[PDB]
DNA sequence: GGAGGCCAAGATCTCAATTTCGTACAAGAAATCCTTTG
DNA sequence: CCCTTCGGGAGGTGCATCCCGGTCTCGCTTGGCCTCC
């Protein structure tokens, strides 16, 4: 229970940022960064605090937090760029020193990476890369400029393990219009089929965390949006 | 439980490159840009999660020690799970996929598979890419070109025997027929090339199944030197790295860790200070690093930072500061109940 | 000030021999002999005795020791809220407490305390006056040397000319030229224990000067007299160390902060002072919700470059000439404040009569007089650097300047030789950094100055709640609403953060890219 | 096994160059520039890699000594495999990826490729880049300007017959008129070089075929020259180099480096300081260099590093301190266990 | 005789070409100035 | 207790190089063949 007012965040991307089908919303960063910032995994606790930071919606059961919407300048645009992330067996990983190999005629044998289950695994995901990242949201700007700004929360599917979608520079600008559920009847992020608004079906949990509960229907916008940062910083 | 988030500074002590698929292209070797080739470079997070993760499962290999053997007690199977998280045989608890909280027992028993993660548990360590401080703080390092020793240093000869300087003169002379024979075929597939872009789909077809038939000829060629397939008198490409004293902010974090796993990770950046090399081209000295990360915590229910200590890692020597990160260190070395063979 | 204060008995004397052809006086002159009081305290606050009573007269005296100022010091002593200038606090860096009394029984309130530190760094200055050490040594004087001692005094006077203290790359090459031929001058002293003497001296100047900090040239405040000024750089944590001797002292400014964010954007005094975590207390940045209103005008990124050629200071021509349009579209009173007195210069050569009336801050020329006759007679006013604290009030407490022009960010000059003292301190004290590195951290300190110095500049103007200011940034490099990635986007911060809406919409005099792109 | 990191200085004796094909290019001689155009420049890792790499493989061929008639018995294979750690045979054993222990044999058996490293073996030897220190400590060195003999000494020409001065009359003539003709062709060239920048690239294409052939028309200029085909006369572009003088911090590290290895680096320092010199223009002497090294241990998992001893390269001497860096050189003299053959 | 390891072989094909921070500032005082002058 | 000078004048030209030589790889699974147990 705190006055929320509808702000803007609009961040400098610094790394590719991968989206998981679904557009990353900012209720999910969000929760992320209070799951670091309350030393708890526990789904409802963190959710309590989300709600306290974050408008909630209770008729539509989704937090007022927009999904993911590039921020692209006359300079840079939306890119195409690939995580990657690849298996690196050194030499010292590939050592006795590290571990005992079966050995025969004294030879240890040599680790199969061309394949298997021991293989040097190349995986690699589509990323855009942008040069700002735009989410809208009906919540406390002090709240959320310090878990951005301090809490180790990216953009997209890995930034935990694969630092993807690292921002930086948060700068919060108020709104005029709460821009975050609904924007002329396009949904502007993951709502529930019957709340009327068009865009593009789905599965998934309507509040977050986005893997855990039941995936029930849901109507989410484009994956990759665009806007132009001009207009993105015109409220 | 706390969320321990390591922000700090890493200033580059030699030049930090990295070869990335995405990045390296046949224009050259870049750096990965997040856009196009006029923006800032960023070192990627990857690297430095897998050399921080290799330093802890070294610090975990001193643990442990070796068998009365003196070989490692970790098999090919326990060695992966504690590398990269790749269960090679098949034996892993295979924890619910709804249930966040799985594998307490886990992490209790394998601080490492706690801090970084296995496939299928998630990983506590969340380790930030290096972001660079300023607007020209990259640049083509390396280069060079490789130089005929005998080329270079006419006194080198005195030492070859005169059916190996016959061999030099051989080898030489294959260089330069299979120089100026690669340089015709390129310049033909350069042609080629410059036709790919004003031809129909027909002759698009036609063009391009010759153009590796073109360098299907080069490999050929190559091949039929009889003292070197390559020519030695190489020009090295350049590899793009942060400049020597680059400042890159630096974003690392614990998620909600005992200070046992938070003990581990010191450890291990401890052991990483001995060799703090990030990245590739080695033999350059590239990817030496030192940095000062502030460590800070959460208040319990604020969201405030509090400054728990500092962790400055310097050629001199690595500077703890702050006593909870002395009892983290401590901590990690007690508890010897940790089971990394299971 | 002590010599500040109202006259002695001497004032009786003013009191009969009345050569002083006014025959208005003597009444107030009585008055004032009758009143040993604070010349604020008498004399600013009965009419302000213009045309009579001159302050230059009765100011004490420089050398003035009478046991009347102990006693008025005593009298102030006594005291629960005491106002004095930052000078009185700073006079106890080397005086050891022989003009203040106890720290832990009260408390030190800096106001302004971004002028504070900023002015610790004409008071980091230990001056070496050439005609001194050629006073001192009149016995073992190798006179031969003489001509080099009086030639390098002169090329001061051509460096310095009428500045206390500068800190050109003229001036700190001049610095290293008069040191080496002054040790050659060393090799001429006859007596050894003399020669030991003054080696030591010039030895213990130049370890001053490269370990830490500024080298400059200096002209005395008084007799005019050429000295070669570094600045000590150990003396940077003592004023923090005076600071904390007392009970409980807090720094309070307008500007204090480069950020909006209190834990990131204070680091400038934590460093400058000397401040670890024993002394961060709190860090908070208050500023109203609403006070004033605040009107935004940009120059965009396709506006001209100020200097065509900055190494030599050269305007370009086209800036110059832009500028000159603009404050000839204006059309009510304003307040341009320029960095530097040259700018100030061609700006006034540039720009005619535009049917406001002009008024120009002469180099040197103390503030006070340009503002009072601009105030009577409002319009353009062109001030320097000089201005750094001081607004023009409407003599009424009303505003006399609905639009303020910042031509040009106040940037500092690159510090090649800070950056060589902080990288020798660096390389000395162990700590393995590039000289580009050191480069860097100094640009960035100088970025984080400037952002202060122009903070202060914006204060200038919204110093009532009714007060509306049009703010026009005429400067290329202010980074535009639009332009997140631009390389000086810390600058946003002048803008004040209620305001922060006034800065994203705002009207670019020459915005880039101003066109209508189809890939949204 | 030993983590000897090298930290120290490189003070010039004499103006220290290197043209590296990246950073030079037609506007003239630059040095590698760390970030930018306008960056501090540094000396390669990769040229001071080259040079030690050269000098110890000097050391090894000394070592094991050269036969009679002063030749080494290694053959030119490897010698190349040694030095430039490339392998003209094809029959250099390719560790396979996934190898456990991977050159551990070659490594114990061939200390200088363990130190300097193979085309799929890492090199311990991590040769930094030498970064300078302070403001200005490069300049363009260099230049000046080829000048005709007999043009500036008179009591040359005495030397000369009737028939050589009448060479030297056509030859001065030549070149003249040659000279003309090739500035007229290339001021047209620079007029077409400034039209370069013009937005219509699709023009720029036929602007630079346009030079192309004014450059193939400048080069049948000059072959149609029966005395000289290069003007005589003609000034030397300077080359940027390191002052004298200059100090240039260096970083040097040998990872997990035995006695063996750690005592062929020593003697590979050793024998370049007999000819300390580091790049290019040695026509002018450039490249004598003092250098001054502090070798430092860092065991893992402790905090702080032990300084071994120090290694300074001076014209009047080498000296060595520490007996940590005697016993090492001891233990590579004394070790007879090495075979470079393959 | 089964059971680990090392090597060879397996279909044709994906598109993209990069250019260099910031410029000039300086207030009221214990001071040492000083020491006068003598 | 004097009284500090005039101005002359400020380059002409050369000549601006040649050439190397731009790498391997590998991100999977399977069976045939080799020695090992």
């Amino acid at each position: 229970m705190l006055n929320f007012k509808p702000y803007r965040v609009i961040m400098s991307s610094l790394t590719p940022v991968v989206i998981s089908g679904i557009a990353p919303s900012l209720d999910g960063i969000l929760y992320e960064a209070l799951s670091q910032a309350i030393p708890s995994n526990e789904p409802g606790v963190v959710l309590a605090r989300l709600k306290e930071i974050l408008l909630f919606n209770d008729e539509l059961g989704v937090f007022h937090a927009s999904s993911l919407r590039f921020g692209i300048t006359p300079e840079q645009g939306i890119g195409a760029t690939t995580s990657m992330r690849c298996d690196y067996l050194s030499p010292e990983k590939l050592s006795t020193a590290m571990f005992s190999p079966r050995t025969r005629r004294g030879l240890f044998t040599r680790v199969l990476l061309t394949g298997g289950p021991t293989k040097r695994r190349m995986t690699t995901r589509p990323a855009y890369s942008a040069p700002y990242l735009t989410f809208d949201f009906v919540g406390s700007s002090e709240a959320v400029e310090i878990l951005l700004n301090h809490a180790h929360v990216g953009v997209g599917y890995d930034y935990f393990s694969a630092a993807n979608g690292e921002f930086n520079n948060v700068t919060i600008l108020p709104l005029d219009i709460d821009t975050s559920i609904s924007n002329e009847g396009m949904a502007l992020r993951p709502v529930p089929v019957n709340s009327g608004l068009n865009g593009i079906k789905g599965v998934s949990p309507l509040i977050p965390p986005y893997f855990v509960g039941e995936k029930l229907n849901i109507v989410h916008p484009a994956p990759v949006r665009t806007q132009l940062i001009s207009s993105l910083l015109r409220g | 439980m706390r969320t321990l988030n390591f922000n700090g500074k890493i200033s580059t002590l030699e030049p930090l490159t990295v070869t990335v698929k995405n990045a390296v292209s046949t224009s050259g070797h870049r750096l990965p840009r997040n856009g196009g080739f006029n923006a800032a470079p960023y070192f990627p997070g990857t690297s430095i999660r897998g050399t921080l993760r290799h330093a802890a499962h070294k610090v975990i290999v001193d643990r442990v020690g070796l068998n009365a053997d003196g070989k490692s007690p970790f098999d090919l199977a326990e060695h992966f799970m504690l590398a990269q998280g790749v269960d090679i045989n098949g034996e892993a608890e295979t924890f619910a996929p709804g249930e966040i909280n799985a594998g307490a027992e886990l992490r209790s028993k394998n601080p490492l598979i706690s801090l970084f993660g296995r496939w299928g548990l998630s990983g506590k360590v969340g380790i930030g890419n290096a972001i660079p401080d300023g607007d020209n703080q990259w640049g083509m390092f390396g280069g060079g070109a490789r130089s005929i020793m005998f080329q270079r240093d006419e006194s080198l000869m005195e030492f070859l025997e005169t059916d190996q300087v016959d061999r030099l003169e051989r080898l030489l002379e294959e260089q330069a027929e299979a120089s100026v024979d690669i340089s015709q075929i390129k310049t033909e597939q350069d042609a080629l090339k410059k036709a790919m872009k004003s031809a129909d789909k027909d002759t698009k077809a036609e063009l391009q199944i010759k153009v590796r038939e073109l360098d299907e000829k080069i490999q050929a060629r190559k091949d039929q030197k009889q003292e070197s397939r390559e020519s030695i008198r190489r020009p090295i490409d350049p590899y793009e790295a942060f400049i020597t004293g680059a400042e890159l902010s630096h974003r690392m974090s614990i998620k909600n860790a005992t200070d046992e796993e938070a003990g581990l990770f010191i450890s291990a950046l401890i052991r990483f200070a001995a060799e703090p090399r990030f990245g590739g081209h080695a033999n350059h000295n590239c990817g030496l690093v030192e940095a000062h990360w502030t460590v800070t915590t959460w208040k319990p229910g604020e969201l405030v930072p509090v400054t728990l200590g500092e962790i400055v890692i310097t050629p001199n020597g690595v500077e703890i500061t702050g006593d909870e990160l002395f009892a983290m260190v401590k901590a990690f070395n007690e508890n010897q109940s940790f089971d990394f063979t299971a | 000030g002590k010599a500040n204060y109202v006259s002695l008995e001497k004032v009786r004397g003013l009191l009969l021999m009345d050569e002083f052809t006014d025959l208005d006086t003597v009444k107030v002159l009585e008055k004032l002999a009758n009143w040993s009081k604070p010349l604020v305290e008498f004399e600013e606050e009965y009419g302000e005795l213009p045309a009579q009573i001159t302050p230059e007269m009765v100011t004490y005296s420089i050398w003035d020791d009478i046991q009347d100022i102990d006693d008025i010091r005593l009298n102030a002593l006594s005291a629960n809220f005491i106002v004095t200038t930052h000078a009185m606090v700073m006079v106890d860096c080397m005086c050891n407490h022989r003009i203040l009394g106890d720290k832990e029984n009260m408390y030190l309130i800096i106001d302004e305390a971004d002028i504070f530190v900023d002015m610790l760094e004409v008071w980091k200055q230990r001056r070496f006056n050439l005609r001194e050490l050629t006073s001192a040594f009149n016995e073992h004087i190798p006179r031969n040397g003489v001509h080099v001692i009086d030639q390098l005094m002169n090329d001061v006077t051509s460096i310095a000319g009428d500045l206390h203290f500068c800190s050109t790359p003229a001036a700190v090459a001049l610095f290293d030229n008069s040191f080496n031929a002054l040790s050659k001058v060393g090799r001429e002293i006859k007596n050894e224990a003399a020669r030991k003497a003054f080696f030591d001296c010039i030895y213990s100047w130049e370890m001053l000067g490269l370990s830490g900090g500024q080298k400059g040239v200096g002209v005395s405040n008084k007799r005019r007299e050429p000295a070669l000024i570094a600045v000590n750089p150990f003396i940077g944590m003592n004023v923090g160390r005076y600071c904390t001797q007392w009970r409980s002292a807090l720094l309070t400014s307008a500007t204090l902060s480069i950020t909006s964010t209190p834990e990131t954007g204070m680091e400038w005094l934590c460093k400058a002072l000397g401040l670890t975590s024993d002394t961060i207390s709190i860090r908070k940045i208050f500023s109203p919700d609403v006070y004033g209103s605040m009107k935004l005008t940009i120059a965009g990124a396709d506006f001209p470059k100020v200097f065509n050629d900055p190494k030599e200071q050269i305007f370009s021509g086209q800036w110059l000439k832009a500028v000159v349009e603009q404050l000839s579209c204006i059309q009510g009173p304003a307040l341009v404040l320029t960095a530097s007195h040259y700018e100030t210069r061609m700006i006034a050569n540039q720009l005619g009569e535009v049917s406001q009336p002009v008024y120009i801050q002469k180099a040197g020329q103390a503030l006070s007089e340009i503002i009072k006759q601009y105030q009577e007679k409002p319009g353009i006013l062109i001030s320097a650097g000089a201005s750094v604290g001081v607004s023009p009030r409407g003599e009424n407490g009303e505003q006399i300047f609905q639009d303020l022009i910042i031509t040009r960010i106040p940037f500092l000059p690159p510090d090649r030789m800070k950056a060589e003292s902080l990288y020798g301190y660096l390389k000395e004290r162990g700590y393995s950094r590039t000289f580009e590195a050191v480069n860097r951290n100094i640009y960035l300190e100088n970025l984080r100055k400037v952002i202060r110095k122009a903070k202060q500049s914006v204060g200038r103007g919204i110093r009532s709640e009714n007060d509306t200011v049009r703010i026009i940034i005429l400067d290329p490099r202010f980074p535009e609403p639009t332009d997140l990635s631009s390389k000086h986007r810390s600058l946003e911060h002048i803008i004040p953060v209620r305001f922060r809406r006034e800065y994203r919409s705002c009207e670019i005099l020459s915005p880039a890219y101003f066109e209508e792109d189809i890939q949204c």
